[PDB]
């Protein structure tokens, strides 16, 4: 699909149109969940290595939160680019084929006849 | 600096086959980098006729590509006929 | 040509039937595996000769080298099996059940 | 590829012998080289599903060139008709096909 | 094992999937599959026990005859097309040969019988590199040829692998064999989705790798061989108990953990591709993965089993066998279902 | 010619063409019994080839019996009820097939198991062919 | 840092560490045969490390706090309780013998770690290659059973042949009336209560089973009690031994590095002696094990990993 | 041509076997057809399993034969135009073979077990 | 004139005997009969290097494969092709199945697979007459220059094969 799309730079993480997308914010709930995941990574690693799970390994917890937020922001930018280019290819195909995707002029509820199914 | 020389002369006296093999190996590694006849091998393998290099069409444009085969134009072989 | 290629396909189907059953030894199965090496070389060289695609002549020496190298790995694997057992047979190898 | 590292680095490492119509040592062209060249240049970025209905004529001509199945069928009915006509006695063989003539070079 | 051959064997088992995922010549990723076979074999035999040589020769004979069947498929592609890469106008017999050989090297259910016996004779850190890394590369050539794969043989292979991954784990009570069988069910899932969407094959491969690799690291952490040996975890290392419980139930595939999401997105693309009752049969026979995982979770972390007297020195001595990679892939598996669209 | 011989199941409805209906259902049962007996012989071998071919004959006799009496009972249930477009004739034919399978293997508990499971599977196959379900669909989406 | 492959490739190879004064000596005998005095004199004269006789409380004074812990923490068995009631309905004899065999397995691991780390030799009184004779003397006296013998043989088959044998096996033999006279002259009121048949059984079991098992594969030097009282002749016969016949002369540096990988972390050392075989003598129940773990973690020094206990005084707990 | 030379060599050696077998007189008995081992009957069967002592050097004989069949096209590869990468590839694979044999020489498996 | 079909039927017979699986000492004899047959097939087809190269690499591999059969995997009373009568009946059954396959294959297909006076005429498709490089040697010489990754991966296969075999046989 995206491997076969034309104009695809091979093995490119962020192309030039991902800069044309709006970048995600740091207050976003996926990055908030990944900061919670980095803190839970430090808590689980300190619990297995038999540490005080809050007091000990604060630098490793800080690297876990920072590296999790960094990888999640970069992957969130790439996945936002992928869903945006899926929307662009679909809207371009809709603009290319209106005779293959016609507008559905739905009739009104006075005009149609829904069958009435009474329960008693 | 005497230890490496004593080890080299001891291996030369005892088992000189690996010393001769590594010396001939390093000579074969470094001697194309020394010799000026490395660049003549690609000249030999380019300037051998091996297929037909076909004639090209002309509109009176290029002067380097000749018409007579005995023209002085083109890549000559005075570096191979005389050398 | 299609008689020769269909008989090479029959030779591969026969050697498939050979390496897909076991009579007494793992080594005759490895001889069937090396028969597959020889049959794929003959098939690849016949394909390259009649298609005259001489740029793909690096491929059958790569067939021979990789398949005979894994055949040599299996030959020393049978050496390690007979070293750790003293026997060689197919029914000897039921200790992993 | 899956990891497209050859297209990423721009260097061909296995890509220069991928089809039959690749470059050859000392410029000796393979059989059906023009058919493979016209098949790829008719499938030049069309896509697989559109190309299998678009350049099906060029694939069918290249597959006919490479395997020669209808050609061997044509020569098979020609040779069977030759055996039937020699058993009938109607076909006098020509001396050019018999080989008893002076040849042109 | 000197570090020179350790580095070359680890570089060759890294290299084989790399040349497989990089090259587009069909014989060149056969060459990568041969590198995978070659570099796995001395790691299989290097413990030098009599079961390891038996598992190594079982692995060699099965994977080598699958290498010869896919080499028949490459040579018949050379006859039919004159190229090397699988194109659209090829015969279905060669693609069935390729899918049968790659299901032999991958371990699907008409060919699966070597995989529990191969996994039984080997140590656990070879099960780490055989259960996850080895099965990237035959899956990656099978991702590469995804319009050519025939859906009848793909779905019958999927149904049999879901059925026999359900029906091989319940009788059998060893950990390496039971996770070979659960892995067989997981490639039943990622072979079910394969001609429809290979990005979800990559997704189920990535989720199964980050769900099986820290689980094999947790088996490596105490060398827990049997179900009773993982039931001794509450006196050996009790701190991993709820994390290995969440990883166990996630490898079974319950919400809100991550293993529901392969079943959910496979069911999503399968009902988009109009396949109703067969994906229904797959998701109904997926519950026996939770049968052996619920029996295994009752062994390790929901009932405290009888320990023995010599486990008090396991309470006494320090342990450094935890890795950082276990904790980060453990929580990156077990809490990522609220991140699932970015995980797509 | 095997698949178009097996496609006489649907080109003529049940309640007609009963002899070759029972013949193609017995042939489907015989094909499944031949591959199941080959699986059982290749997995768990007998001590003799005579006992192995007796295991093959017993397995294909059991599978030809359940296929023949399943097709014959759904054909005579279509004969009695004179309705082709229902799944309950396939339900009662699958229950009679599972009853004969459990009578062959001599256990009434797995006779009831085979009755309810192959009646559910036979009604599911009839309901799929009635509503046009696809068992092995081509990838279209 | 820690002994990994990355530390091993830089030049921490054991062939530079090992010399002629790096041998594993075991000093062996019956009960009260002068082995601790001879071991202290052997380690003092050859400069080796005097590892003592590992008891029930070896692991508590070896790893962790260093204090010997209580009767139910690193115990659930007593040598005094075995000497009082040997035919026990609680199964005290297997709990003493299996805890003692795992304790001397940890002692053999720490001795091999010390020798392959610093290159200095070590002594090891009553090692794991001779610890089977107490269990088989218990079985020949009838204190335990046949399935107990097969489970200990399975434990020893898991734990012995991954290791290396000792270089020198010094035996001090002494007759059974002299064993009874010295065990009366020691004056312990519970070790006085042992039977003479147990001492005669461990003596002829030693002279018929252990010594053909060990003399055929490594160096065994025998000595009497009056000949091993004065230790200068003993350490000179240790020093002038050839050390030719043995299994220590065929392994290379990476075999020694894989031995140090198997030995250095104790989670693979102690794992094979706590394999699940549910014999009722050594099986701690679930409530007793949970109570002993949730009283073990409330001990000072053993709550967390060592170097991480803020209640004791392990500093720099904020950034570590 | 060469098939006819191979077949007349077949006919010559088959004629020599026929004149070696059918023309001399021959009586044969069990002690005459007894296999020779020093003047006594053999202790076991003569196809009893040999424990092979040159096994790893035998496998590197096989793999060195695969390397010399890799190295066989090199007299025509010396005529190629990309002679720099040809000599670099020949240099790096003869260096690979010399390093593999140097590894086997340092690991001392040339001696038998 | 029917050289390649007669040789390919002999290859079918030799691979049938190898497939019918004797003692592997005898299987090496049958497979090297098939190797001489395949070397003569490629030398009759036009590969003057590839048949003799597979004869060199196959004789040199199969020598020590034969030595490993007669050392490791041997048996006191072995089975040749004529020892066990199920193997002999399978041999004559495969021979009559091969000639029944060609007897039904010249009659069913009605294409140019087998004809009694029209087989061997479709063997050489095209070699260049006035060309100078048509043998197989220069194309496999081109893997030093054009297809350099083939020699990289084959040299790495043999280097890793030496290291892997030292680790197996240790
Ligand atoms: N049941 C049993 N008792 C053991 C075991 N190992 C050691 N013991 C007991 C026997 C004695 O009570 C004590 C060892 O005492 P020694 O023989 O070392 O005597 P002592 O400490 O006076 O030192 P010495 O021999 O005079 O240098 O430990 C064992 O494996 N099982
Ligand atoms: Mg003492």
């Amino acid at each position: 699909m995206m491997n076969g799309r034309p104009g695809h730079e091979p093995l490119k993480f962020l192309p030039d149109e991902a800069r044309s997308l709006p970048p995600p914010k740091l207050n976003d709930p996926r990055l908030v969940y990944m900061g919670l995941l980095g803190y839970c990574t430090g808590l689980m690693d300190n619990m297995l290595r038999m540490r005080p799970v809050m007091r000990a390994g604060l630098h490793r917890q800080l690297l876990f939160v920072t590296s999790f937020v960094f990888a999640g922001y970069f992957y969130l930018k790439r996945q936002n680019y992928l869903y945006a280019v899926k929307d662009h290819d679909m809207f371009g195909y809709i603009k290319l084929h209106p005779e293959d995707f016609p507008e559905k002029e739905k009739k009104t509820y006075a005009e149609i006849l829904e069958p009435f199914h009474p329960v008693r | 600096a005497g230890r490496i020389s004593a080890f080299l002369k001891n291996a030369w006296a005892k088992e000189p086959v690996l010393v001769v093999s590594f010396s001939v190996w390093g000579l074969a590694i470094i001697m194309p980098m020394i010799s000026p006849y490395t660049k003549y091998a690609s000249m030999i393998n380019k300037a051998t006729p091996y297929n037909y290099p076909v004639p090209v069409r002309d509109d009176g444009n290029m002067p380097d590509v000749p018409s007579h085969p005995q023209d002085p134009l083109g890549p000559s072989l005075d570096w191979l006929k005389n050398l | 040509m299609p008689s020769t290629f269909f008989n090479l396909t029959m030779a591969f189907s026969l050697s498939l039937l050979g390496t897909l059953m076991f009579r007494s030894h793992l080594m005759s199965t490895l001889l069937c595996l090396e028969g597959m090496v020889l049959s794929l070389f003959i098939m690849t060289s016949v394909t390259s000769l009649n298609s005259n695609s001489m740029s793909s002549m690096p491929i059958p020496i790569t067939i021979l080298v990789f398949a005979a190298c894994e055949a040599a790995v299996g030959l020393a694997l049978l050496v390690k099996v007979s070293n750790t057992y003293g026997t060689d047979y197919v029914q000897n190898l039921n200790l992993l059940q | 590829p899956f990891l497209d590292i050859q297209k990423k680095l721009g260097i061909s490492l296995d890509r220069h012998f991928m089809f039959l119509s690749a470059e050859q040592p000392y410029k000796n062209a393979a059989r059906c080289h023009a058919f493979e060249k016209e098949w790829i240049e008719c499938a030049h970025g069309i896509g697989g599903t559109r190309a299998k209905k678009e350049c099906k004529i060029e694939f069918d001509d290249f597959e006919e060139c490479l395997l020669r199945y209808k050609t061997m069928r044509r020569m098979h009915d020609i040779k069977k008709q030759r055996e039937k006509l020699m058993k009938e006695g109607k076909y006098t063989p020509p001396p050019h096909h018999s080989g008893r003539e002076e040849p042109r070079p | 094992m000197n570090p020179i051959t350790l580095a070359i064997i680890y570089f060759t088992i890294f290299l084989g999937p790399v040349i497989t995922m990089s090259s587009t010549n069909l014989m060149l990723m056969w060459v990568g599959l041969e590198f995978s076979l070659l570099a796995i074999i001395p790691m299989l035999i290097n413990k030098k026990n009599p079961r390891s040589t038996e598992a190594a020769t079982k692995y060699f004979v099965t994977q080598a005859t699958a290498s010869m069947i896919i080499l028949l498929a490459i040579v018949l592609n050379y006859k039919q097309l004159g190229t090397w890469m699988f194109q659209q106008q090829t015969n279905g017999l060669i693609l069935n040969m390729t899918l049968m050989a790659l299901s032999m090297k991958l371990g699907l259910a008409p060919f699966h019988f070597w995989l529990p016996e191969v996994t039984q004779g080997i140590p656990l850190h070879m099960g780490l590199i055989l259960l996850t890394w080895q099965k990237i590369a035959p899956l990656s050539i099978l991702i590469q040829i995804y319009p050519l794969l025939n859906s009848t043989i793909i779905l019958m292979l999927a149904i049999t692998s879901i059925f026999m991954g359900a029906w091989g784990g319940l009788n059998q009570t060893q950990m390496r064999k039971i996770m070979a069988y659960s892995s067989i069910a997981h490639m039943g899932w990622m072979l079910a989705i394969l001609p429809y969407n290979p990005s979800l094959t990559l997704l189920n491969l990535m989720i199964y790798i980050i769900l099986t690799a820290p689980m094999f690291m947790a088996l490596m952490l105490n060398n827990s061989m049997t179900i009773n040996s993982i039931s001794l975890l509450w006196n050996k290392t009790p701190a991993m108990l709820t994390m290995i419980s969440l990883m166990l139930l996630s490898l079974g595939g319950l919400p809100p953990l991550t293993g529901f999401l392969p079943k959910w997105i496979i069911i999503t693309e399968l009902m988009k591709n109009n396949c109703l009752i067969m994906a229904t049969l797959m998701a109904m026979m997926a519950l026996l993965n939770l049968f052996f995982y619920t029996r295994l979770i009752y062994s390790t972390s929901l009932t405290m089993f009888p320990t023995n007297n010599n486990s008090k020195m396991m309470t006494h001595q320090t342990k450094t066998k935890p890795n950082l990679m276990f904790s980060t892939l453990a929580i990156m598996s077990t809490m990522t279902l609220p991140l699932a669209p970015q995980l797509i | 010619m095997v698949k178009r011989f097996f496609e006489s199941y649907h080109e003529v409805p049940d309640g007609t063409q009963c002899h070759r209906k029972t013949y193609i259902t017995t042939a489907l049962g015989g094909i499944c019994g031949i591959i199941g007996s080959a699986y059982s012989v290749s997995l768990n071998p007998a001590d003799s080839t005579l006992e192995a071919v007796a295991r093959v004959g017993r397995y294909t006799f059991t599978a030809a019996a359940i296929g023949a009496m399943f097709g014959l009972t759904t054909c005579v249930s279509a004969q009695v009820r004179e309705k082709p477009d229902d799944p309950l004739n396939y339900f009662i034919g699958g229950c009679a097939g599972g009853l004969t399978l459990g009578a062959r293997t001599h256990s009434y508990g797995t006779a009831a198991m085979g009755c309810v499971y192959m009646g559910t599977a036979a009604a599911l196959f009839k309901i799929g062919k009635l509503e046009g379900w696809e068992l092995f669909p081509t990838p279209k989406v | 840092l820690r002994y990994g492959l990355l530390a091993a490739i830089l030049g921490d190879k054991t062939t530079k560490k090992l010399h002629e004064y790096s041998r594993v000596i075991t000093v062996d005998g019956n009960i009260c045969s002068g082995k601790n005095k001879l071991a202290k004199e052997i380690a003092q004269q050859l400069g080796m490390k005097h590892y003592p006789e590992a008891g029930i409380q070896y692991s508590s004074t070896t790893t962790g706090d260093g204090r010997p812990l209580d009767i139910e923490f690193s115990g659930s068995c007593s040598l005094e309780k075995f000497y009082d009631d040997p035919k026990s309905n609680d199964g005290n004899s297997y709990r003493l013998q299996s805890w003692l065999y795992a304790s001397r397995l940890l002692q053999y691991a720490d001795a091999l770690e010390h020798l392959l780390s610093t290159g200095q030799g070590v002594v090891l009184e009553r090692s794991i290659y001779s610890d089977f004779v107490f269990l088989e003397a218990m079985y020949n006296q009838g204190y335990i059973r046949k399935q107990c013998v097969d489970h200990y043989n399975e434990i020893k088959r898991l734990t012995l042949p991954e290791y290396l044998p000792p270089h020198a096996v010094i035996y001090i033999d002494v007759p059974v009336p002299e064993v009874q006279s010295r065990i009366q002259k020691k004056g312990d009121p519970h070790e006085m209560k042992v039977t003479s048949a147990y001492l005669q059984d461990i003596e002829n079991a030693y002279k018929k089973t252990f010594l053909p098992k060990m003399s055929e594969m490594c160096e065994v030097l025998v000595y009497d009690s009056w000949e091993a009282e004065d230790p200068t002749k003993v350490v000179e016969d240790i020093e002038y031994l050839k050390y030719n016949k043995g299994p220590w002369l065929k392994q290379d540096d990476w075999t020694f590095h894989y031995l140090r990988m198997l030995v250095q972390d104790k989670t693979e050392v102690l794992n094979y002696t706590t394999i699940p075989v549910y014999l009722p003598e050594i099986t701690i129940g679930a409530h007793q094990g949970s109570r002993i773990y949730n009283s073990f973690r409330e001990l000072p020094g053993r709550k967390y990993a060592p170097g991480y206990n803020a209640e004791v005084g392990d500093k720099w707990i904020w950034l570590k | 041509n060469l098939y006819t030379v191979i077949f007349i060599n077949i006919l010559l050696s088959l004629t020599l076997i026929l004149v070696a077998f059918w023309l001399p007189q021959m009586n044969l008995y069990s002690e005459k057809a007894n296999p020779y081992e020093c003047g006594f009957d053999p202790t076991s069967s003569a196809r009893l399993p040999f424990s092979m002592k040159f096994f790893l050097v035998a496998i590197t004989f096989l793999l060195f034969d695969l390397e010399i069949a890799l190295l066989l096209p090199l007299p025509w590869a010396i005529q190629t135009i990309k002679t720099s990468t040809m000599m670099i590839m020949a240099f790096i694979l003869v260096t690979i073979l010399s390093l593999g044999l140097a590894y086997e020489w340092t690991q001392k498996g040339l001696e038998w077990t | 004139n029917n050289y390649i079909f007669v040789l390919s039927s002999l290859f079918l017979v030799g691979c049938l005997g190898l497939a019918l699986k004797p003692s592997p000492i005898y299987g090496g004899l049958g497979l090297i009969v098939s190797g001489f047959v395949g070397c003569l097939m490629v030398l009759g087809f036009g590969g003057s290097f590839l048949g003799l190269m597979v004869f060199l690499i196959y004789l040199g591999g199969m020598l020590v494969v034969f030595g490993y059969t007669t050392a490791m995997a041997t048996e006191e009373y072995p089975e040749t092709w004529g020892s066990n009568w199920l193997i002999l009946g399978f041999l004559v059954l495969g021979v009559i199945m091969e000639v029944f396959l060609i007897c039904v294959l010249n009659y069913y297909d009605e294409v140019g697979v087998i004809n009694l006076d029209g087989l061997g005429d479709w063997l050489m498709y095209e070699v260049d007459d006035v060309g100078v490089m048509l043998e197989g040697g220069i194309g496999v010489a081109a893997m030093y220059s054009c297809a350099t990754w083939m020699m990289v991966v084959a040299g790495w296969s043999l280097f890793a094969g030496i290291f892997i075999i030292i680790e197996i046989t240790r």
